[PDB]
């Protein structure tokens, strides 16, 4: 699973608009637990791509 | 609480993916 940090750099990464980008990267710090940061994760790779 | 908010951000990301 990837850290928090990893999840973080991808959205920074990614080609999404500055304020999805921003919004993203406030619902990061409402996950909690590595199962739910893992949803996090998956759900995220649909919208990047 | 925290496993609330956590399943509600989920839910906040889900809509935006449009799933």
């Amino acid at each position: 699973g990837a850290s928090r940090s990893v999840i973080r750099s991808i959205i920074k990464s990614s080609r999404l608009e500055e304020d999805r980008k921003r919004y993203l990267m406030t619902l990061l710090d409402d996950i909690k637990g590595a199962n739910d940061l893992a949803k996090f994760h998956q759900m995220l790779m649909k919208i990047i791509m | 609480q925290d496993s609330r908010r956590s399943a509600d951000a989920l839910l906040r990301l889900q809509a935006m993916a449009g799933i």
